[PDB]
């Protein structure tokens, strides 16, 4: 924002959020996964106990 | 439907775009970033020279 000019710019903030978008949505993705795994590990830890 | 009118030089008509910066495009017509419509230009020196 202050080397380039704004509308000529634009594409570029668009493209990192994009990108920081995905990477965020991949993070959650893994969370997702990793939650559902120590949820059953905790089920079975409880019927374990 | 708004329609604005101005005489400038030759080459100085490449300012006339959103977003730009020049003498024109910064002190004397700015168009917003999210400008939409066409420009027309046309020589003019059978009347303004």
């Amino acid at each position: 924002l202050s080397r380039l000019d704004p509308p000529e710019a634009e594409v570029q903030i668009d493209r990192l959020i994009t990108g920081r978008l995905q990477s965020l949505q991949t993070y959650v993705t893994q969370q997702l996964i990793r939650a559902a795994e120590i949820r059953a590990s905790a089920n079975l830890a409880a019927t374990k106990m | 439907v708004y329609a604005d009118s101005f005489v400038i030089r030759g080459n100085e008509v490449s300012q006339i775009a959103p977003g730009q910066t020049g003498n024109i495009a910064d002190y004397n017509y700015k168009l917003p970033d999210d400008f939409t419509g066409c420009v027309i230009a046309w020589n003019s020196n059978k009347l303004d020279s």
